[PDB]
C-alpha cells in the first residue's frame, strides 16, 4: 500500500522458517503430496510471491520502494537444508 | 638455562599448535555433530510422513 | 475441430484437476488455456489420473479459480509465439508478451515440447565458432551446439560479458541470441533489462539482437520448468528458419533443476533423504537433447551459473565441468589488474581445445599461452617476495611475453561504448591466432606494454604503440 | 542331523543378515508398515524363532557358525544390535581394523563370549 502510493515502507520478515514449517504442516495436513525434508514443493513460490512484494518501482509509480528483510532461524549454522 | 628456556617456548608452541588442531577440529566436527543430528531430524520427518 | 473443453475438479495448490469427456482427454504436456479476469491462464498437463480427468500444473497463479470452471485445449503443447518479432521482448512462459509494448505479431507458434532430434542426427562433429573477443575465442574456445557456460560473481561484468557475446554474435555470425530467465529475481531481472536496453543492441524501433524470454519466479514452479522451454523454442525456431549459429543464454541450470525438482514434488515424486536430487534425469536430459547442432544452424547453450559461495548443492550445479564443453569463469582477480574481459585464462578451459578439432596451430597457441601464463604467475611469486631482481633471463623473457599476452586479453566491447566509452571491437578468429602468436615468438617485445593494454588486434597493438611513440614518447 | 542322528552339527549359516534383508524386502509389499529405518515390523518375532530354533538340546547339539553384514558398519543397526543380543558368541569385523593391516580385523573389544570365565 505505501509502495504503491509513492512512499517508502520497509518489511521485515521476522522468523520465515516458522512460516515455512506451518505452510508444511498445512500441506501435510491437506493431503499435499510432501517434498524435500517433508516440506511441499510450493513452498518456494510461496517465498518467491512473498519476496517478490517488496520491490523498487520505477518513477511511473510515485518511486515507492518495498524492502524486504526476512530472517532465517536455522538450527547449528548448517544453511544447507532446503528451506535455508 | 637459555635451553630450558628455549625448550619451554617451544612447548608453548607446539602446546600452541595442537590447541589450534584441537579448535579446527573440534569446529569442523561441530558443523558435522550438527549436519548428524539434523539428519536425525530428516529421517524421523521421512518416517512420519511415511508411516503416518 | 469439435470444441474441446473441460470443468475444473480440483485445484491443488498450484495444480489443477480439470475433468473432460470421452475422446476429448488431451495428452501430457499439453496447454489447456482458463480465460480469468486477470489475463490469461494456461496449464500444461502432466499426469492422467484416470476417469476423464487430467492432472495439470499452472503456469500463473490459480487466484480465483472454481469449480466447473470451462477449460479450453489448445490441441498441444504450449504455443509460443515465434520469429524476428519476438528479439528484444519480454515473453514469459506462457507466451504472451509482459514487455508492456503490445501484442507479438509473429506468424507462427512453435509449440515449446518438440520431438527432439533422432541419435543417428546427433553431429559429433567438434568445431569452434568465432565469438568477437580474443581469449573466449582462444583459451576456452566455445563448442558449437554443446554445453558452454560462465561462472562468474558480481560486478566482474558477466552481464556486460552477455551483451557482448550477443552482439558480436550478431553481427560477426550474422545470429540472434535468446537469454532465459528460469528463477529470476525480478530485481536483476529489471537492471538486466534496463542495461540491455540502454547498450544500444536492442533497438526498439529499430533491430533487436536477443530474444529476451522471461519467466518470473514468483510463478508457480512449472512456469519456471517450461520457461528454459520456450526459450530453448525460440532458440529452435530460429536455428531452423535462418542459417545462424544462435547462442542461447540460461542464467542458470540450478535454479531450473530446483524448479523440476518441485515440480515432480507436486506431482507426487519424492528425492531421496538428508539431500539428493536424481529426480531431474528426465528433464534435463530432454533440455539437453533441444541444444544439439542440426544440418542448417546450431543452438550453443550458455550456462551462466553463478558462484553459490563456493559450494554447489545440488547434484547438477555440482561439478558443472562434466557438463560443460568450454569454461568461462569471471574471477574478480583479473577484473582487479583493469583487464576488462573477466575471463581468468588459466581457469577457463574447453574440452574442445585439442590439436584434431579446433587446429594444430590454435592448439600450439593456446597450450604455449597457458604455459606462459603459468611461468608467469609462479615466477610472479617470487617477484613480489624476493624481487624482480631474483630471476633469469630467460625467465625475464617468459615472463613479459605472458604479461604482454595477459594485458592483450583486455579488448573493447562493443556494448560498453555508454558503460565506459570505448570503441568496440570484433576481432576475427584467424586475426586472434595470428597476434597471439605473434606475441608469443617474441617478435613484438620491442612494442611498449601500455601498447598492448586495450586493444583489440595485433595491427592496433601496432597503432597504439606509434601514438604512445608519437604523442607521449 | 542333531535329533534323529545325534551328531554334533556344524551349522555353518553365511549372511544371517540376508533373512532379516529378505524378511525387510517381502515386508515393504505385504502391506506392513516398515519399521525404524525401513525394516520389517517382524524381525524381531521372525528371527527369534530362526535363531531359537538353534540350541544346544539333550539330543544333540548345533554349532551355527553365523556371518552378519553390519550396513554402513553401524553396530546401531536394528538387525546386528538384535543378534549381538540372540547370540553367545560375538566377533566383530571392523573396517577400522581391516584397513590398519590386520586384516583379520576382529576389534578386539565388542567381541565378547559368554566363555570368558575363570
Amino acid at each position: 500500500w505505501f509502495r504503491d502510493n509513492g512512499k517508502h515502507a520497509l518489511i521485515v520478515y521476522d522468523d520465515l522458517s516458522k512460516q515455512a514449517v506451518a505452510y508444511r504442516q498445512l500441506s501435510l495436513l491437506l493431503r499435499r503430496p510432501p517434498g524435500r525434508e517433508a516440506y511441499p514443493g510450493d513452498v518456494f513460490y510461496l517465498h518467491s510471491r512473498l519476496l517478490e512484494r517488496a520491490a523498487k518501482l520505477s518513477e511511473k509509480e510515485g518511486s515507492g520502494s518495498l524492502t524486504a528483510l526476512p530472517v532465517i532461524e536455522t538450527q547449528g549454522g548448517d544453511v544447507s537444508a532446503y528451506i535455508p | 638455562a637459555q635451553g630450558y628456556a628455549a625448550e619451554i617456548s617451544a612447548r608453548r608452541n607446539a602446546m600452541d599448535n595442537a590447541s589450534k588442531n584441537a579448535g579446527d577440529m573440534i569446529n569442523r566436527y561441530s558443523i558435522l555433530y550438527n549436519r548428524t543430528r539434523q539428519a536425525v531430524i530428516t529421517n524421523e520427518l521421512v518416517d512420519i510422513i511415511t508411516g503416518a | 475441430s469439435t470444441p474441446i473443453t473441460g470443468k475444473v475438479t480440483a485445484v491443488i495448490g498450484a495444480i489443477v484437476d480439470v475433468h473432460f469427456e470421452q475422446s476429448e482427454l488431451p495428452a501430457i504436456l499439453n496447454a489447456l488455456e482458463i480465460k480469468t479476469p486477470q489475463g490469461k491462464l494456461v496449464l500444461e498437463v502432466a499426469q492422467h489420473l484416470g476417469e476423464n480427468t487430467v492432472r495439470t500444473i499452472a503456469m500463473d497463479g490459480t487466484e480465483g479459480l472454481v469449480r466447473g470452471e470451462k477449460v479450453l485445449d489448445t490441441g498441444g503443447p504450449i504455443s509460443v509465439p515465434v520469429g524476428r518479432e519476438t528479439l528484444g521482448r519480454i515473453i514469459n512462459v506462457i507466451g504472451e508478451p509482459i514487455d508492456e509494448r503490445g501484442p507479438i505479431k509473429s506468424k507462427l507458434r512453435k509449440p515449446i515440447h518438440a520431438d527432439p532430434p533422432s541419435f543417428a542426427e546427433q553431429s559429433t562433429s567438434a568445431e569452434i565458432l568465432e565469438t568477437g573477443i580474443k581469449v573466449v575465442d582462444l583459451l576456452a574456445p566455445y563448442a558449437r551446439g554443446g554445453k558452454i557456460g560462465l561462472f562468474g560473481g558480481a560486478g566482474v561484468g558477466k552481464t556486460v560479458f552477455i551483451q557482448e557475446l550477443i552482439n558480436n554474435i550478431a553481427k560477426a555470425h550474422g545470429g540472434f541470441s535468446v537469454f532465459t530467465g528460469v528463477g529470476e529475481r525480478t530485481r536483476e531481472g529489471n537492471d538486466l533489462y534496463r542495461e540491455m536496453k540502454e547498450t544500444g543492441v536492442i533497438n526498439l524501433e529499430g533491430e533487436s539482437k536477443v530474444a529476451l524470454v522471461f519467466g518470473q519466479m514468483n510463478e508457480p514452479p512449472g512456469a519456471r520448468a517450461r520457461v528454459a522451454l520456450t526459450g530453448l523454442t525460440i532458440a529452435e525456431y530460429f536455428r531452423d528458419e535462418e542459417g545462424q549459429d544462435v547462442l542461447l543464454f540460461i542464467d542458470n541450470i540450478f535454479r531450473f533443476t530446483q524448479a523440476g525438482s518441485e515440480v515432480s514434488a507436486l506431482l507426487g515424486r519424492i528425492p531421496s533423504a538428508v539431500g539428493y536430487q536424481p529426480t531431474l534425469a528426465t528433464d534435463m536430459g530432454l533440455l539437453q537433447e533441444r541444444i544439439t547442432t542440426t544440418k542448417k544452424g546450431s543452438v550453443t547453450s550458455v550456462q551462466a551459473v553463478y558462484v553459490p559461495a563456493d559450494d554447489l548443492t545440488d547434484p547438477a550445479p555440482a561439478t558443472t565441468f562434466a557438463h560443460l564443453d568450454a569454461t568461462t569463469v569471471l574471477s574478480r582477480g583479473i577484473s582487479e589488474l583493469g583487464i576488462y574481459p573477466a575471463v581468468d585464462p588459466l581457469d577457463s578451459k574447453s574440452r574442445l581445445l585439442d590439436a584434431a578439432v579446433v587446429g594444430q596451430e590454435h592448439y600450439d597457441v593456446a597450450s604455449k599461452v597457458q604455459e606462459t601464463l603459468q611461468t608467469y604467475k609462479s615466477l610472479q611469486d617470487i617477484i613480489a617476495i624476493l624481487g624482480m631482481d631474483e630471476l633469469s633471463e630467460q625467465d625475464k623473457l617468459t615472463v613479459e611475453r605472458a604479461r604482454k599476452i595477459q594485458r592483450f586479453l583486455s579488448q573493447p566491447f562493443a556494448v560498453a561504448e555508454v558503460f565506459t566509452g570505448i570503441p568496440g571491437k570484433l576481432v576475427r578468429l584467424k586475426d586472434t591466432v595470428a597476434s597471439f602468436k605473434a606475441v608469443l615468438e617474441g617478435k613484438y617485445d620491442n612494442i611498449p606494454e601500455h601498447a598492448f593494454y586495450m586493444v583489440g588486434g595485433i595491427e592496433d597493438v601496432v597503432a597504439k604503440a606509434e601514438k604512445l611513440a608519437a604523442e607521449a614518447n
